[PDB]
Parts: structure tokens; C-alpha cells; sequence
């Protein structure tokens, strides 16, 4: 457990964070860093192109064997 | 006696040649008749082939891009 239930505690550092509005909360330089990592991968994944843009096509010539 | 012979196995020995021949023509007029035949619808399958290897080169093309 009657104790064990006293959730609360962690429900209070809970609110602190989320009432926290700058970003995401105690930055640390990393944070970029790692970002920029995966930001990279995912450039590998989905290809080398501006996703904020509707594609080009130029399409190839068929192809007779 | 003989004169008969002689001529007369001459002349089936002609006639035997004659049927020979004429067979052997016939089956000859036979054989260009066939020769013909296939040179007729035959042959345009050749180009047929090609014509439709594009048709679908290009569909495939089409629905590729």
C-alpha cells in the first residue's frame, strides 16, 4: 505495497519536462549531433534528393534485346 | 521369236521409265506447290515476331516509367 502506490512521483517529473518549451529540455550539444547522424542515414535509405520537392523524371529510352 | 521379245521388254522398259518420271514430276510440281505455300503466309510471321517484340517494349516501357 500500500505504501509502493505513491506513481506520483514520476507523474510530477513528468510535468515538469513536458511543461518545458526551448527545444527539447537540457540540450547537451549531442543532441544535433546524433540528430544529424540519423538525418544522414536516411538521406542514404530514401536517396540524395530534396524531399521538400516534387520530382523530376527524365525516363529512359526502352531497351531491345 | 525373239524380235518380239527384245521389243516388247524395250517397250515396257519405256513405259516403266514414263510412269517413273511422270511420278517423280508430279511430285515435283508437289514440292514447289508447298515451297510456295510457306513462302506465302510463312514468312510475314518473321516480321509479325519483331513488330509485336515492339508493341510490348513499349508497353512495358510505358508502364515502367
Amino acid at each position: 505495497l500500500d505504501p509502493v502506490q505513491k506513481f506520483v512521483d514520476k507523474i510530477r517529473e513528468y510535468r515538469t519536462k513536458r511543461q518545458t518549451s526551448g527545444g527539447p529540455v537540457d540540450a547537451g550539444p549531442e543532441y544535433q549531433q546524433d540528430l544529424d547522424r540519423e538525418l544522414f542515414k536516411l538521406k542514404q535509405m530514401y536517396g540524395k534528393a530534396d524531399m521538400n520537392t516534387f520530382p523530376n523524371f527524365t525516363f529512359e529510352d526502352p531497351k531491345f534485346e | 521369236g525373239e524380235f518380239a521379245d527384245k521389243l516388247n521388254e524395250q517397250k515396257i522398259a519405256q513405259l516403266e521409265e514414263v510412269k517413273q518420271a511422270s511420278i517423280k514430276q508430279i511430285q515435283d510440281a508437289i514440292d514447289m506447290e508447298k515451297s510456295q505455300q510457306a513462302l506465302v503466309q510463312k514468312r510475314h510471321y518473321l516480321f509479325d515476331v519483331q513488330r509485336n517484340n515492339i508493341a510490348m517494349a513499349l508497353e512495358v516501357t510505358y508502364r515502367e516509367r
